[PDB]
Formats: structure tokens, C-alpha cells, sequence
């Protein structure tokens, strides 16, 4: 549906040693799932009952500057990354 | 001390949070004479008399901002900026407030039964959803209307039809489907009226 | 116990997860007798041939499978089917792969300088990425594509432009940049070469 891209921003002014720095980055996305996406259904062929259900969930992922991604389903739980990702064997 | 301008050694983050749940702001900002601080939501700088609530912090290098219990209209542009003689500098990041919602449940589906032609049949189930899920009922993929012979009826979330006299003609395939902005949920069972007649 | 077709006391939920980490869909599920399960990714039927690594446990009532790092070729939905006598019950949930990524940092600034005129000078940044940012060194405000006496170059993530002799001219405003596909970053310093007699 309507992915939201929020961003950030860091601008800096150094007047004693004539520096400038400044910074715009793509931080959080924000994205929709089709309800297909996550469903269930169930027959109970015995009893002749049929149980459906689908609905949305929303995706976050976040990044950053010094190497630290976000994410998740919204509403449920974060998971965090310290990159590049290091795995472990 | 050596004199430093202020510079963010962590600049703020963007946040997303929930209706009603607390948000957020925090940066790491050096620089010498410790700069002097300043909160901004949309350009306007920010107080408790324009945001009710609101924390705010700064010891260490540790800048913060905190809203209790954001509403939709906490959603902006938020900004830190920090001067000091040796200079300036500012953090934007947004604020993205979502409403909480959930997919239609069945906490109770419809369950099937038999029954005796002329009694009283009631048929229900329990529903949750934010937004409210609409609750519609049908027999046969055809729905049926609250009427004095077919009763709808809500009692808090529970949902029940009531078919004041059960006929074999009302035998079938009964389904409830709820539905909301987020989800789509349907339970069906069957329905036997029995007879006798000659 | 007594018969009864399954039913999922959890379904199973998406996940978003980081590529090359452990995915994990786990669901609990109901039924008697137990229901034969099976796992299926959009569609089709799960294997460890389909899918080396894949850990997939049934016991006690709980239904994992777990795959030790994921490839974005892993997305789509995965779903976990349960049969019996009395019947059967599938969910669907997304295994979502995100590709690793981080916009552009200064680890070190350009910092500003005086210099007498004939010093070497180097002027160098430290800049992370993921995608390796394109860094690019600027003087007065125009791209250095680096002829003569302005070597650019690049060690791991130090990136330093080098003049030999520093000239009087030389002096200006330089600035570094480093952008890649989820952010950019600028860095200005001033050098000015102090002449002599």
C-alpha cells in the first residue's frame, strides 16, 4: 500500500576552523503487506466448519550512519544488526 | 579547555511509534563550552505549552526528547540544534505516529448444529478487530438482514443471529464474514432444522 | 483425547530479517490424530534439497523451521500445512529478506590547515558504506578528477588526496564527498599555503 520513506538530516557550521559538513539520509522505511501476505485457513470436515482469515502487516526497516540497521513488523518486535553483519560459526 | 564547535558524535534517529505509546528523540552532541541546546518541531521550537508532556534532557552530551503518549498530530519534523562560540550545528529526524490496528478475529466461531423445526436458534461468534470490524451474515452465499424472524444483534463483540423458528428451509451453509481496514475474516458452519410431516 | 481436525493455536507470523542471518517461522497446532505436516514457499513443497540448511522440527505440539542464513532468493511466503482424518488447516506468513545497508559516514572528517608554501599536504577522509560510497574530492568547488600534483587515492576506507609541494594557489576550499543508494555526506575543509620571501 503507501511505503512511507522517512529521512534524516545532520548540518554542521564550524566558524572557528571554517568546516561544514552536512548529511541526508533514507532512515526508516515504512512498508504495507498484502493480506494474503499472512493468512490461515482451516476445514474441519467432520463438523463441516471452514475458518478464514488474512490480514496486513507493516514492515519497518531502519539504517544509520554508524552501521546499525532496524527491524521488524510493526507492532510486534525489533530486531537490531550491527554491520556488516558477522555471522557466527 | 580547548574550544570545539559542536558536533554531533550521534545524530538523532527517525522513530515510528504506535498511538498512545512513548516516543523517543536522543543525540550525542560534544563540543566546548558545552553548547547551548534547543528542541524543534516544524521549524517552531518546542515547550510544554505546545507539547503537552514532552521530557527533554541534556547531561553528558546526552540530548533527549521524549513524548509520553504520542498522538497522530505529534507526527513532524523534529530538530536539535546546538551552538556555541565556536559554532553551530542541527539534527533533523521525523516522527511518524501510526494508529493500531488489528485483523478481524474470531475469537468464537460460528459452530454447526442440528436442530427440531420450530424452535428458537441462535447462531453466534465473537469478533475483534480495531478498526471495528462490520459483521454481515448469510445463508448460501446469500446475506441475510436483521428481520423479526432473523435477528442480528451485538452484545459487545459478541454477534449472534437469531431465527425466532427454525424451519427446514433455513437449513444451510451459514457464514459470517467480518471485515475491517486491515483484514478480512469469515467463519462458516451448517445448519440442519429437522422435520416431521405427513 | 477424542477427534479432532487441526487448528492452529498460533499461526504463523512474518518476518523481516537481516540477509545472511537465521529466518525462523515456528507455529503451534492442535488435532487428533497428530496432523501430517508439511511446509511449502510459495507454493511448492520444502526440502533441504530445496533449500540447504533448512531445520524443520514437529514435536510436542510446536512446528519450527529455521533457516541458518537466508538469501534474498529465501523471500516469499511460506506456509505450514496440517491433515488428519477430521481435516486440515494451512498458514501463510512472508519471510521478507533485507539487503544490508548503511548510508555514507565521515569515521574522519577533512579538518583545515595552514601550511608553508613547498610542505606536503594531505588532505584525508575516512568513509564508510554499504554499497562502498562513490567519494569524490572537490576544490573551490569544482571536481578534482586529479591531474599532476593532486594524486587521489584510496586505502581500504581512508581515502587522501596528496600534493607534493604545496603551492601558494593552492589554497581554497576543498570538500569530499561520499554518496551511495540510501544517502549522501559532505565534508568541507580550508588549506591555505602560507608563501615565503
Amino acid at each position: 500500500m503507501a511505503t512511507s520513506e522517512l529521512s534524516s538530516e545532520v548540518s554542521e557550521e564550524n566558524s572557528e576552523r571554517r568546516e561544514a559538513f552536512w548529511a541526508e539520509w533514507k532512515d526508516l522505511t515504512l512498508s504495507t503487506r498484502p493480506e494474503e501476505g499472512s493468512s490461515l485457513h482451516e476445514e474441519d470436515t467432520q463438523r463441516h466448519e471452514t475458518y478464514h482469515q488474512q490480514g496486513q502487516s507493516q514492515v519497518l526497516v531502519q539504517r544509520s550512519p554508524w552501521l546499525m540497521m532496524r527491524m521488524g513488523i510493526l507492532g510486534r518486535g525489533l530486531q537490531e544488526y550491527q554491520l556488516p553483519y558477522q555471522r557466527v560459526l | 579547555m580547548t574550544t570545539q564547535a559542536p558536533t554531533f558524535t550521534q545524530p538523532l534517529q527517525s522513530v515510528v511509534v504506535l498511538e498512545g505509546s512513548t516516543a523517543t528523540f536522543e543525540a550525542h552532541i560534544s563540543g566546548f563550552p558545552v553548547p547551548e541546546v534547543s528542541w524543534f518541531r516544524d521549524g517552531q521550537v518546542i515547550s510544554t505549552s505546545t507539547l503537552p508532556g514532552v521530557q527533554i534532557s541534556f547531561s553528558d552530551g546526552r540530548a533527549k526528547l521524549t513524548i509520553p503518549a504520542v498522538t497522530k498530530a505529534n507526527s513532524g519534523r523534529y530538530s536539535l540544534k546546538a551552538t556555541n562560540g565556536s559554532g553551530q550545528a542541527t539534527s533533523t529526524a521525523e516522527l511518524l505516529v501510526k494508529a493500531e490496528t488489528a485483523p478481524p478475529n474470531f475469537v468464537q466461531r460460528l459452530q454447526s448444529m442440528t436442530v427440531r423445526q420450530g424452535s428458537q436458534v441462535r447462531l453466534q461468534v465473537r469478533v475483534t478487530g480495531i478498526p471495528t470490524p462490520v459483521v454481515k451474515f448469510y445463508r448460501d452465499g446469500a446475506e441475510i438482514q436483521s428481520s423479526l424472524d432473523f435477528q442480528i444483534s451485538q452484545e459487545g463483540d459478541l454477534y449472534s443471529l437469531l431465527i425466532a423458528e427454525a424451519y427446514p428451509e433455513d437449513s444451510g451453509t451459514y457464514s459470517v464474514n467480518a471485515t475491517n481496514s486491515v483484514g478480512r475474516a469469515t467463519s462458516t458452519a451448517e445448519l440442519l432444522v429437522q422435520g416431521e410431516t405427513r
